C-alpha cells in the first residue's frame, strides 16, 4: 500500500484546500480538508481527513498536517490523493467522508502534477 | 481608527509645509501588501500607508535605528484620518468577493500592520503632532523628544472611512508573490521611500531599507518554530 | 469522546480568536484563546483553554496549539468547539472559563462553516 | 505552578520583546528574551530565560519558545509573567536576572492584557 | 555517510524547487521535490526525494522537508544534493526517481553557492 | 559548558547569516551557517554547524535551527556564538569550520546585543 496505487488510492486533480478542520476523535487528534476545484468548477467536494491514530495512514499525519497547512496558507492547486472506506465511525462518516488523507501534492501546471497518476 | 502615525525623517518645518503625497498611480490592493508599489518594486503607489497605533511606529523606528547606516533623524508624526483614509480590511473581503486571491500570507499582515490607506496627498493641514523619535545611546531604546505643535490642524474631527476603497482595479487572480517586509515584519509601505520625498533637490538621501521577504516569515511564526 | 459529539461538545461559529495566552499549570504547558465574533460583535467572548497532561482532550493539545495560532496569526473567522465544565482549579476557573478547546475549524463567511455539526 | 500566582510570581504588561537570545547551559537548550516598554518611558528591561531542563517551567519551555518567537518577530504588546529566584548560576545570574519566563500573554491595545492579572 | 561525499552524493546547483509532494510509501511519510534551473538552461528537472523510514537518510527526513519547504515558499536558487541509486520500489522509482534527497544547501548568488562542492 | 563562557565559546557581533546549509553527517542531520558582517568591513566569513547527534551542544540543535532560520530569512544583524575546534571529521572541517555554533543572540546594532559578551 502506497500513494500512488492509482487502482485504489485515487486523486483529484487540480484543486485547492478551501477549509480546514482539527480535532480529537475517540484516542487521538484528526484533521479534514474540504478542497474543492482550483478552477472554480462544480465538483462534489474531496472532504479527506487523517487520523493520528487510525488505519495505516496514521504515520504520515504530521507530514500531512504541516503540509495540509502550507498548502492552505498558499492556496495553490495541490493533487489531492486519498483512500476510500477507511473510517468506520458512522458519526465521522456522516459529518466527513471516509477519504482518509494520503498524500498532496503541488499541482504548477493546467496539464499534469507531481506525483503519481494513472496511466 | 483615527490620528494615524507616520513616520517620516524630516523637520517638521519641511513636511508642514510640504506633506505627503502621492508617489505614483498605482491604484491596485493587492501589490500594496505586497510591497510592490512601496519602495520594493514599480513604486508608484496612490495609497499613503499610516498605522493607527503608536507601537508599530516605535516598531519602524527601532528597525531603521539598528542598522549602522541610517544617518539622520526620525519623526512620528500625527494626522487626523479624513474622508479619503480607508482600512485595509474592508477593502479586501470585498475584493475577495469579486474573485481576489488574499491568501493567508496577505491575509496575516493587515492584523500585523494596522494599516490605514488615504488615496489622496496627506495636506499638511491635517497633521498635528511631530515627536522627534531618537536614539540615545542608553539602553539603546526610542524615546521621544521634542513634540513640534502647530495650529495647522484642522479641527473637523473627521473618522477614517470604513467602506471600500473607490475606483479599486479589477482583483489580481492568483500571483503568489514577495510581500516585502522590512524590520520586525513591518510592511514596506511604512519605508521613507514609500513616500514622494522629493522636496528640494538633494532633500533626503538617507539609505532606504533592506527588504526581506515576509511570507517566509509568516509561515515561521505560523507554524510550529 | 469526539469533537463533533454535539452532545458533550459545543461549539460557536464565526469567532476569530482575538487574544492568545500561554503558561504552564500544575507541571504541564498550556494555552487559552479568547476569541469574539468577527462579524460585528455580540454576546460574550468565549475564553476556551488547552491544557497538556490534563483532561481527555490532552492528545489533541499539540494539533490544536498550533492551529490556534494559525488562526491568530491569520485572522480567520473559524469555528471554535468546545468541551464546557472540564476545568476544577478554581483558581483556574476565574480567569479563564471551564470550557476546553476541541475542535478549530476554519470557516467562510456565513456559507457553510466547516466541521461537524448539529442538526 | 500555575502562571496565575501572583503572590509568587509577578507580570509585566504591554512589553516587547526587543532581543531575542538562545543557546545551551548545562546540557539544554535554553532561551532568553529581553522586554522592554512599548514606549520610551521604562529605563531598565525585563530578562526573562526559560531553560529546557532546569526548575518546574522546563515543561513549558518548548510551548512558550515558540510563543515568544511570535513576539520576537511581531514586535506586539505582550504580558510577560515571571518568577523571581529560579536561576542559581553565578555567570547566568550576573548575565541574565533570575527571571524565567512563565507565561506569554498578547495585550490587546491598552485597555487590558489576556490572563491571570490582579484585581 | 555525508552530503560532501561528492564521489557518490551528486549535486545540482541553483536548483529553485519548482513541485513538492508529500504522502507515505509502506509504514513513513515520504516527501518529494521536482527542481527547474532558476537560469532555465536545463531541460531534464531533478527530482529528489526523502522517505522517513527507508533510506539511510532517513535521520534527516524532518529537518530536510521544512528546510524544502522553506526554500519552496521563498522559491530560493538553492543547491541540490542528491544521493543516486537508493529506492529499490518499482513503482516509487519509475514515478519521482532513483534519488534520495540528502542536502539542502542555499546560494545566495548566480555564482556563489555555499555548502560542499567539487573540487 | 554555556553560551557565554567567554573564556571557551567566541562570539561575533553584528553579523548578517549570509547562505544557509542543511545535510546529514554519520546519524545526524547537521546543518550549517555562512555569517558577514553587517556593515561589510569583514574579510573573511565565519561558518558555523550544529551537527544533530554528536558534541555537547547536540540538544541546542532544535533551537538553533530554526533561530538562524529566521536570522536568515531576514537578514539581521546577530551575534553568532561558537565554539572553537569541536568537529573532527576532516572532509567535515575542509568544506566547513572546524568551530560549532552553540548560541544566536540578536544585536540592534551599534554595540548593543543581548547575551554574554563580558570583554
Amino acid at each position: 500500500e502506497w500513494t500512488g496505487d492509482y487502482e485504489n488510492i485515487g486523486y483529484f486533480s487540480h484543486e485547492v484546500i478551501s477549509e480546514f478542520h482539527v480535532g480529537q476523535i475517540d484516542g487521538g487528534a484528526y484533521f479534514c480538508i474540504k478542497a474543492v476545484k482550483a478552477d472554480g468548477s462544480r465538483s462534489t467536494p474531496l472532504i479527506a481527513c487523517s487520523v493520528s491514530n487510525e488505519s495505516v495512514w496514521a504515520p504520515s499525519f504530521k507530514v500531512l498536517l504541516e503540509q495540509a497547512r502550507y498548502f492552505y496558507v498558499t492556496e495553490q492547486s495541490v493533487r489531492i490523493y486519498y483512500d476510500h472506506n477507511v473510517w468506520t465511525n458512522q458519526p465521522f462518516v456522516n459529518t466527513f467522508s471516509t477519504n482518509a488523507l494520503v498524500g498532496l501534492s503541488s499541482c504548477s501546471a493546467a496539464t499534469d502534477c507531481f506525483g503519481p497518476g494513472k496511466p | 481608527i483615527d490620528f494615524v502615525y507616520r513616520v517620516d525623517p524630516n523637520p517638521p518645518d519641511v513636511i508642514f509645509r510640504d506633506g505627503f503625497s502621492l508617489l505614483g498611480y498605482n491604484r491596485d490592493l493587492q501589490q500594496l501588501i505586497s510591497g510592490r508599489s512601496c519602495a520594493g518594486g514599480s513604486s508608484d503607489s496612490r495609497y499613503i500607508v499610516t498605522t493607527s497605533d503608536i507601537n508599530k511606529t516605535y516598531a519602524i523606528a527601532r528597525a531603521y535605528y539598528s542598522h549602522s547606516k541610517f544617518k539622520g533623524n526620525l519623526y512620528r508624526y500625527k494626522i487626523r484620518a479624513d474622508n479619503n483614509f480607508y482600512s485595509l480590511t474592508p477593502s479586501v473581503n470585498y475584493l475577495e468577493s469579486q474573485g481576489g486571491h488574499f491568501n493567508a500570507y496577505e491575509k496575516s499582515m493587515i492584523r500585523l500592520q494596522s494599516e490605514y490607506v488615504s488615496t489622496l496627498s496627506i495636506l499638511p493641514e491635517n497633521i498635528q503632532k511631530a515627536v522627534a523619535l531618537v536614539y540615545d545611546s542608553s539602553t539603546g531604546q526610542i524615546k521621544d523628544g521634542t513634540s513640534t505643535i502647530n495650529t495647522d490642524y484642522v479641527s473637523i474631527s473627521s473618522v477614517s472611512n470604513p467602506g471600500v476603497i473607490p475606483f479599486l482595479p479589477e482583483p489580481q487572480a492568483n500571483t503568489q508573490q514577495r510581500i516585502d517586509a522590512f524590520g520586525s515584519l513591518i510592511s514596506s509601505c511604512f519605508s521613507i521611500y514609500s513616500v514622494c520625498q522629493t522636496h528640494r533637490g538633494q532633500k533626503t538621501e538617507v539609505y532606504k531599507m533592506p527588504f526581506y521577504d515576509a511570507r517566509p516569515v509568516i509561515q515561521f511564526i505560523i507554524s510550529g518554530n
